[PDB]
C-alpha cells in the first residue's frame, strides 16, 4: 500500500506484522479538490 | 539432505528506501477506533489544489499596489518553484522535496480596493529564449489573459506548461534551460481612482500538475 | 592657555555621592550659579536611599552649594501596597542640562512598575524646572514596555537643549538596546503634564522608531549633541551609537525638524567610538563641526606596539555637505583621552571657538588631565595650549577629573568664557576662570644698522674723544577685549651684543653700559609709547671681532600682580606672541 | 475564470480557457503513505531513546512532511546500530523496565537490527501540535529577544508525554532510524521553503558531461 | 448577487432560540467534515448525554481594524472561551465535553473601504510564524472584503486526539483573523472598523458530572 517497488509478501500473520484496526459504530481533500469549479464562469464569446 | 542455496554477494545490505518490511517483535495489539476523523488527506497534491496560498512581493506582502505612472509592470518573475515570490507558497514548500515537476500552475488574483476603484490587469507568459516584455503592448504577442474588476473579485489564470522535455527541474543551478522556464509578467492596463489599492495573489496546482522523484536537500 | 590655575573655585559634596558626575552653568534673569550633579547623594525623600540630587552652587561670595528640590516625594503607589516606582539608587543628577530659566536633570536608573504586571523596568525619568514651575518628563515610561519596547530605555542617559527650546533625550536601551532618540518641545512637556497620568502623550514628539533585530544592542542615545547640518537654522540631532556596526561604533545625525536621517563610523573594534559627541563651529565659518570621542582607541608607536590612548575625530562641516575629518590621538596610555568633549566658545577671544578634551584617568596618580585646544582658520590646532591637572588622590573609585565638564559661559562677566570640571571620584567640582588676553605690538628699530667704525659722531662727556654712535628705539602698544585695566605697566629690558664671557662691542651712551632697563607704563587701546636712546660702538682697538653681527635684544615683562582685578584675576599675554624681539647691526670694512 | 473571491470554494482553471488541453498525470510520489515510508536519521541519546516521531529533524523529508499534518497515525519500523542487547518497552511503561530481558529484546547481530513496532498509544491518533495552554493568539506580544530566545524557542511548544512509541535502551546506541508504516494524516498545516536572498534560490545540481 | 453595488445574498442561521440574518453573504464554509463522527465511544461507557440548551450564539469583540495595521496583524481567539451562559456552566459541571463550532465574524464598514481580512479556524495553534501566515489558507477560511461582504461564516467539527476533551486544559480550535491588505479610508470609507465574532457550539455532548459545593 505504501512504499513498494517489490511485492515479497509476509511470512507472518497480519496479526503480528501490524496493529489491527477497529471499526466504531482521500476523504476530505480528495473530494474538495474534485469539487473544484473548473469551467469558465462568464458568457464565453468567440 | 537439505535445500541448497547460494548466498549471493551484493545483496541484502540495508537500503533506506527498500520495499521490505521488518520482522515483528510484539503481537496482537488493536488500535483505538479512528474511522471517519475529519480532515483526511491522502495525497499532498490534493491539498495543494484545494488550498491556494499567498505570493510574496517587494516588502514581504501578498499584494501588489496599483502604481500610477508611465510604468505598468506590477510583478515580473521567473516561472520557477524556486523563485522568491513563490517561496512562501505551499506549492513551493512541497516541491523542494522533489527534483522534477510537470503540468499547470494556477494564479489567483483577488482585487481588494473599494467599490468606486476600477482597474484592468493583464497577465502574460513569456517563454524562454528572449528577454521578457517591458510594456503591455509588447507582451500582447505572448499567451496572455486580461480582466477587469467588477462584481466577481477573483480571476484565475493557468500558467501553461510549455517545455521541450516532459519534465522540468524544481531547483535552479545556472542560466540553463531546465531552470528558467520563462517568465510570468503582470501588467496594469488601466485604472480609475484605484490609487494605493491592493491585488492580493494566491497560487496553487493545476489539474495536471505533477511532481515526482523525491529528494532531501535540506532546510524544511 | 588663559585659564586661571593659581586659585580656581573648588566645590565639594558628601563622600560617595559622586559630586561632579555632571556639571553645567545656570544663568537665569541677574545672578550666576553652578549646577553639579550628584547621582549618589542621599535625600530626605521618604524611604529612598541615595536618590541623587542636583546642587545649585552659589558662585557669588561664599562657596555654598544648596540642593535643588525637583521631587521631595517618595515612591508613589499603583494600588494599595503596590509601589509604582523605585527611586532608590535612581541616579538622579547623572545628567544635568540648563538653558536660561530651564533646568533639566534626569535619573537614568529610575525603575518603574508597569501598569499591568508587577515589574521593575528602568525607563528612566527627568524633572524639568522653569523658575517656579517643575514638571516630570518620562517619555520612555509608556505603554510600550519590556526590553523590546521602552522598558529598559533608561531615558535621560544623555540630554541636550536646542535653540528653538526643544529637548533632546537619549535612551540606549530601547528596543533591545537599539537605543532611541526622543525629542520634545519644552512647551508640551509642561503644557501636557499630568500628575495622575504616568504615560503622557506629547502631540509634537519626534522619535526614532524601532528597527530590525540586527540593530539590537547598539546603544543609540548614549551621548547627544545639537547643531545645524542641513542649513535651515534648526538644531539637528547628533548622537553616539558606540556598539553599532559590530562594536565598531557609529554616530547618527538626524534632522531636528522631522527626525530624518549623515552617519559616522569607527575604524577600530571596541574603541567605543561615540562615547561622547560635541557640536561646535571650530573654524569660524559658522558651520557646526562634529567632534566624536573614542577613549579606548589603540595607537601604534615607533616600536610598533599597540597602546590604548584614545581618539577624537574632528569632522569639519563643509558647505558641500561633506566633512573634513581629522583624527586627534591621546597622549597617555590607558588615560582614556576623549571621554569628555566640551565646546568652550571663544576661550581666548581671538575669533575662533575653542574646545576642551579630557583624559580623566591620566596624569600622576591617575588624578586626571584636561587638554585645551584652540580653533583657527584651518580647523582645530592639534597642539594643546594648556594642560589642566587634577590635584586630588584616589579613595576607591579614581578621582575622574574631567569625566564631565561644561564651558562656553562668561560667568564672571570678564568678556571671557569659563570652564567647570567635575571630579566625581573625589566628590569635587572645579571652576576655572579665563584671564583677559592682552595682545602687544612691541617694536625695535636700530638706525643706522650698518655702523661705520670711523664715523665718530656722538661726543662722549668726560673725554675729548668722540665715538661712533647710533640710535636704539623700542615701542610698546597693547589692547584687549573684555574687562581689563586701562593702564598697563611693563618692564622693558635691553641688551647690546646679546650674542656675546665675551666682550660686548656696543654700549649705551648716557650710562656706558650694555644693559638698560626701563619701567614703561602704557595704556590699553591708547597710543603707542616709544622711548629711544643712544648707543655707541667701542674703539676699533678694543676688540678683534668685527665680523660677528651685534645683536640688539629687547624683552618685556608685564606686572601681573598690579594688573589683577577685584578677585585677583590677572590678565595674560597672547600665545604665539613673542615676549621678546631682536634686531642686529653690522660693521663694514 | 472569474468567481467570488472569498467563497473559499476551490476554483481550478485549465489551459482549455485559452485553447489548450489538460494532460494526464501520475501522482504516486506525493501519496502520503508512499512518501512517508522511508528511513529518516534521528540523533540518538547515549542509552535511553524514547521513540517519539517529533524527535526527527524538521528540515528533513520525513520530518518536514510529517509536521505538515495536525494528527497522524502510523506503525513504526526501527533500525538501530547498538552495542549489547537492545530492549524495547511499550508506551506507558516505567523506565526500570528497560532493564528487564522479558521485554522485547534483540540480541546483537552485526551490523544493525531493524524491528517492526506497532502503535501502542492510548489515543486514536497522535499529534504534531497540541494546544495545551499556550499562544493567546494576538501577535505574541513583543517580548523575547536576545539570550533567552534560544530557550524561548521551545517554550510556546511542547507535547503530552503519551505521544510516543515507547523507548529503546542499549549499552551504547550508535545510530537510529525511523520508518513510518501505514501513514495516515489529517488536517494539513503550513510547509515552508528556503527563503532566497537573490531573486531566485540557486543551488548546485549534479553535472555530467553535456 | 445583484445588478448594482447594492447587494442581496440573504442567509439566516438559527442556533437554538437565536437567529442571525446577513444580506451580504458568500456562503458557509465547512471545514474538514460536513457531519459529525461517532459520539458514543468506548471511552465514556455510554454515559454521554447531549445538552441542547448550550447550542446557541454568543458574542465577543475581536479587535479594531485601523488603517495603520499592515499585513500580518493577527488576532487569536482560543475556543472555548470564557463563557457566562449555560455553555459556561458545563465546564464546571462535567469533566468531558466535545462540540463543533459555528463561527460568524463581522466587520461593518461601508463599501467604500479597501482592505481584506482573512478569518480562519486553525486546529491546535500552539505557535504562529510570520512566514506561516502566507499559508494560512490551508485551514477553513473566508475573506472579508469590504467591497463585497461584511460576514464570514465557518462551520467546523470536533477534532482531537481523543474522542472527548477536557476543555479546562486544552483548547482545540483557534479563531485567527489576519490583515492581508491594510484598511483604506479613501474619501467615503468608515474611518476604522470593529471586528466582532458571533460563535455558537454545535452537537455539544457532556459526560462525567463532578461534585458540587452548592
Ligand atoms: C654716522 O654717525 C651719525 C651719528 O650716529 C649717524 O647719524 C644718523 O643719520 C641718520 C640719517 O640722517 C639718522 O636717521 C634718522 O634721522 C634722519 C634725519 O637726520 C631721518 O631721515 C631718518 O629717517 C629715515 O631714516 C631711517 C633710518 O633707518 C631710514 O631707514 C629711512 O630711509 C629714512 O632715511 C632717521 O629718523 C640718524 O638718526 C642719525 N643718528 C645719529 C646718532 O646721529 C650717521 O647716519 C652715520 N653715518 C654713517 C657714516 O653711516
Ligand atoms: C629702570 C629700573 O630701575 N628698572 C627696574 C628693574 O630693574 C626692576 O626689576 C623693576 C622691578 O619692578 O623695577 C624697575
Ligand atoms: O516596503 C519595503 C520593506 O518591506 C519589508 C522588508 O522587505 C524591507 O526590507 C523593505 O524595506
Ligand atoms: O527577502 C528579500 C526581500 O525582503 C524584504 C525587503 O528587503 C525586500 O526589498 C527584499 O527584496
Ligand atoms: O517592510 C515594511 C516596512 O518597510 C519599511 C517601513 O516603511 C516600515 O514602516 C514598513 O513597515
Ligand atoms: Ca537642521
Ligand atoms: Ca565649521
Ligand atoms: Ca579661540
Ligand atoms: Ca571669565
Amino acid at each position: 500500500s505504501g512504499n513498494t517497488g517489490s511485492i515479497i509478501n509476509n511470512y507472518y500473520m497480519q496479526q503480528y506484522q501490524n496493529s489491527m484496526d477497529t471499526q466504531l459504530g482521500n476523504d476530505w481533500f480528495s473530494k474538495l479538490a474534485s469539487s473544484a469549479f473548473s469551467g469558465l464562469f462568464g458568457a464565453l464569446l468567440a | 539432505g537439505i535445500f541448497p542455496v547460494a548466498c549471493s554477494d551484493g545483496y541484502g545490505g540495508l537500503v533506506t528506501t527498500d520495499p521490505k518490511t521488518a520482522d515483528p517483535a510484539y503481537g496482537k495489539v488493536f488500535n483505538p477506533p479512528r474511522n471517519m476523523l475529519p480532515g483526511r488527506f491522502t495525497n499532498f497534491l490534493d491539498v495543494a489544489e484545494a488550498c491556494p496560498t499567498f505570493l510574496r512581493f517587494e516588502g514581504d506582502v501578498p499584494y501588489v499596489t496599483t502604481k500610477t505612472d508611465s510604468d505598468r509592470i506590477l510583478a515580473q518573475f521567473d516561472l520557477s518553484l524556486a523563485a522568491k515570490h513563490m517561496s512562501n507558497t505551499f506549492l513551493a514548500g512541497l516541491a523542494q522535496y522533489y527534483t522534477q515537476y510537470s503540468g499547470t500552475i494556477n494564479l489567483h488574483f483577488m482585487f481588494t480596493g473599494p467599490t468606486d476603484a476600477k482597474a484592468r490587469y493583464m497577465i502574460a507568459y513569456a517563454p524562454p529564449g528572449m528577454e521578457p516584455p517591458k510594456t503591455p503592448e509588447a507582451a500582447a504577442h505572448c499567451i496572455h489573459a486580461e480582466w477587469d474588476t467588477g462584481l466577481n473579485s477573483k480571476f484565475t489564470f493557468s500558467i501553461p506548461y510549455l517545455s521541450a522535455a516532459d519534465y522540468a527541474y524544481t531547483a535552479s543551478d545556472t542560466a540553463e534551460t531546465t531552470n528558467v522556464q520563462g517568465w510570468v509578467c503582470l501588467f496594469q492596463i488601466t485604472h480609475g481612482k484605484a490609487d494605493g489599492d491592493a491585488l492580493v495573489v494566491l497560487a496553487s496546482a493545476g489539474k495536471d500538475f505533477e511532481l515526482r522523484l523525491p529528494v532531501d536537500a535540506r532546510t524544511q | 592657555f588663559n585659564l586661571d590655575v593659581d586659585s580656581p573655585a573648588e566645590y565639594s559634596g558628601p563622600e560617595g555621592s559622586y559630586f561632579g558626575f555632571a556639571v553645567d552653568f545656570f544663568v537665569p534673569s541677574s545672578r550666576m550659579f553652578l549646577l553639579v550633579g550628584a547621582p549618589k547623594a542621599n535625600t530626605t525623600q521618604p524611604g529612598i536611599v541615595e536618590g541623587g540630587q542636583v546642587l545649585k552652587c552659589d558662585w557669588s561670595s561664599t562657596r555654598r552649594c544648596q540642593p535643588i528640590e525637583f521631587d521631595a516625594t517618595g515612591n508613589r503607589d499603583y494600588a494599595k501596597d503596590d509601589p509604582l516606582e523605585f527611586k532608590s539608587h535612581q541616579w538622579f543628577g547623572a545628567s544635568v542640562r540648563s538653558k536660561q530659566d530651564k533646568i533639566l536633570a534626569c535619573a537614568p536608573l529610575y525603575h518603574w512598575r508597569t501598569e499591568m504586571k508587577q515589574e521593575r523596568e528602568p525607563v528612566g525619568t527627568c524633572f524639568l524646572q522653569d523658575g517656579t514651575k517643575t514638571v516630570e518628563y518620562a517619555p520612555c515610561r509608556s505603554q510600550d514596555i519590556d526590553a523590546d519596547g521602552q522598558g529598559f530605555c533608561q531615558g535621560g542617559f544623555s540630554i541636550d537643549f536646542t535653540k528653538a527650546d526643544r529637548v533632546l533625550l537619549g535612551g540606549p536601551g530601547s528596543f533591545y538596546w537599539q537605543g532611541q532618540l526622543i525629542s520634545d518641545q519644552v512647551a508640551e512637556i509642561v503644557s501636557k503634564y499630568d500628575p495622575n497620568v504616568y504615560s503622557i502623550k506629547y502631540n509634537n514628539q519626534l522619535a526614532t522608531r524601532t528597527a530590525q533585530a540586527i540593530f539590537d544592542d547598539s546603544y543609540l542615545g548614549y551621548s547627544v549633541a545639537v547643531g545645524d547640518f542641513n542649513g535651515d537654522g534648526i538644531d539637528d540631532f547628533v548622537s553616539g551609537v558606540p556598539r553599532a556596526a559590530r562594536t565598531l561604533g557609529m554616530v547618527y545625525i538626524y534632522d531636528g525638524k522631522n527626525m530624518s536621517s549623515y552617519n559616522f563610523t569607527g575604524e577600530q573594534m571596541a574603541a567605543y567610538f561615540g562615547f561622547s559627541v560635541a557640536a561646535t563651529d571650530i573654524n569660524g565659518d559658522d558651520y557646526a563641526d562634529v567632534f566624536i570621542g573614542a577613549p579606548l582607541f589603540m595607537d601604534r608607536g615607533s616600536d610598533g606596539k599597540l597602546q590604548e590612548v584614545g581618539q577624537v575625530s574632528v569632522s569639519l562641516q563643509r558647505a558641500s555637505g561633506d566633512f573634513q575629518t581629522t583624527k586627534l590621538n591621546g597622549f597617555e596610555v590607558f588615560a582614556r583621552f576623549g571621554s569628555a568633549i566640551a565646546p568652550l566658545g571663544d576661550l581666548d577671544q581671538d575669533g575662533f571657538n575653542d574646545i576642551a578634551i579630557a583624559a580623566p584617568y591620566g596624569g600622576e596618580d591617575k588624578k586626571g588631565i584636561v587638554y585645551i585646544f584652540n580653533g583657527r582658520s584651518t580647523g582645530l590646532n592639534a597642539v594643546p595650549s594648556q594642560i589642566l591637572e587634577g590635584q586630588w588622590a584616589a579613595r576607591s573609585c579614581p578621582p575622574s577629573f574631567g569625566y564631565s565638564m561644561k564651558g562656553a559661559t562668561d560667568i564672571d562677566k570678564n568678556g571671557y568664557p569659563d570652564l567647570i570640571v567635575g571630579a566625581f571620584g573625589v566628590d569635587r567640582a572645579i571652576l576655572y576662570r579665563a584671564r583677559p588676553v592682552i595682545t602687544v605690538n612691541a617694536g625695535l628699530e636700530v638706525y643706522p644698522s650698518i655702523l661705520n667704525q670711523d664715523n665718530k659722531t656722538c661726543s662722549l662727556p668726560g673725554t675729548a674723544l668722540k665715538v661712533s654712535c647710533f640710535n636704539v628705539r623700542f615701542c610698546l602698544k597693547a589692547d584687549g577685549k573684555g574687562v581689563l585695566p586701562r593702564k598697563l605697566n611693563f618692564q622693558v629690558e635691553l641688551l647690546l651684543d646679546k650674542l656675546k664671557g665675551a666682550i660686548r662691542r656696543a654700549l649705551f651712551l648716557y650710562s656706558r653700559s650694555p644693559s638698560h632697563s626701563k619701567n614703561m607704563t602704557i595704556s590699553r587701546g591708547g597710543l603707542m609709547q616709544c622711548e629711544e636712546l643712544i648707543a655707541y660702538l667701542r674703539d676699533e682697538s678694543e676688540f678683534r671681532d668685527k665680523l660677528t653681527p651685534i645683536t640688539i635684544f629687547m624683552e618685556y615683562r608685564l606686572d601681573y600682580r598690579t594688573a589683577a582685578d577685584t578677585t585677583g584675576l590677572q590678565p595674560i599675554l597672547n600665545q604665539f606672541t613673542p615676549a621678546n624681539i631682536s634686531r642686529q647691526a653690522h660693521i663694514l670694512l | 475564470t472569474t468567481s467570488a473571491g472569498e467563497s473559499a470554494d476551490p476554483v481550478t482553471a485549465t489551459v482549455e480557457n485559452y485553447g489548450g488541453e489538460t494532460q494526464v498525470q501520475r501522482r504516486q510520489h506525493t501519496d502520503v503513505s508512499f512518501i512517508l515510508d522511508r528511513f529518516v536519521k534521528v540523533t540518538p541519546k547515549d542509552q535511553i531513546n524514547v521513540l517519539d516521531l517529533m524527535q526527527t529533524p524538521a528540515h528533513t523529508l520525513v520530518g518536514a512532511l510529517l509536521r505538515t499534518a495536525t494528527y497522524y497515525f502510523a506503525d513504526l519500523e526501527v533500525a538501530v546500530k547498538h552495542e549489547g542487547n537492545l530492549t524495547w518497552v511499550p508506551n506507558g511503561a516505567p523506565e526500570t523496565a528497560l532493564d528487564n530481558t522479558t521485554n522485547p529484546t534483540a540480541y546483537h547481530k552485526a551490523p544493525l537490527t531493524r524491528l517492526a513496532l506497532p502503535y501502542t498509544a492510548p489515543h486514536r491518533v497522535l499529534a504534531t501540535a497540541y494546544n495545551g495552554n499556550c499562544k493567546y493568539g494576538e501577535s505574541h506580544t513583543t517580548n523575547v529577544r536576545g539570550d533567552l530566545q534560544v530557550l524561548a524557542q521551545k517554550v510556546a511548544r511542547t507535547l503530552p508525554t503519551s505521544f510516543n512509541y515507547g523507548a529503546i535502551k542499549a549499552t551504547r546506541v550508535t545510530e537510529l532510524l525511523y520508518r513510518m508504516k501505514r501513514a495516515e494524516t489529517y488536517c494539513p498545516r503550513p510547509l515552508l521553503a528556503i527563503h532566497p536572498s537573490e531573486a531566485r534560490h540557486k543551488q548546485k545540481i549534479v553535472a555530467p558531461v553535456k | 448577487e445583484e445588478t448594482t453595488l447594492l447587494e442581496d445574498r440573504i442567509l439566516t442561521t438559527r442556533n437554538g432560540h437565536t437567529t442571525s440574518t446577513t444580506q451580504s453573504s458568500v456562503g458557509v464554509t465547512y471545514g474538514y467534515a460536513t457531519t459529525e463522527d461517532f459520539v458514543s465511544g468506548p471511552n465514556t461507557s455510554g454515559l454521554e448525554t447531549r445538552v441542547v440548551q448550550a447550542e446557541r450564539f454568543f458574542k465577543t469583540h475581536l479587535f479594531d481594524w485601523v488603517t495603520s495595521d499592515s499585513f500580518g496583524r493577527c488576532h487569536l481567539l482560543e475556543l472555548p472561551t470564557d463563557h457566562k451562559g449555560v455553555y459556561g456552566s458545563l465546564t464546571d459541571s462535567y469533566a468531558y465535553m466535545r462540540n463543533g463550532w459555528d463561527v460568524e465574524v463581522t466587520a461593518v464598514g461601508n463599501q467604500f473601504n479597501g482592505g481584506c481580512l482573512l478569518v480562519a479556524m486553525v486546529p491546535e495553534l500552539c505557535s504562529i510564524n510570520k512566514r506561516e501566515l502566507y499559508q494560512l489558507t490551508l485551514f477553513p477560511h473566508q475573506f472579508i472584503n469590504p467591497r463585497t461582504n461584511m460576514t464570514a461564516h465557518i462551520t467546523v467539527p470536533f477534532v482531537g486526539v481523543n474522542r472527548y476533551d477536557q476543555y479546562k486544559v486544552h483548547k482545540p480550535w483557534t479563531l485567527v483573523v489576519m490583515v492581508v491588505a491594510p484598511l483604506t479610508v479613501n474619501t467615503e470609507g468608515a474611518p476604522q472598523i470593529k471586528v466582532y465574532a458571533n460563535i455558537a457550539p454545535t452537537n455539544v455532548h457532556v459526560a462525567g458530572e463532578f461534585p458540587s459545593k452548592e
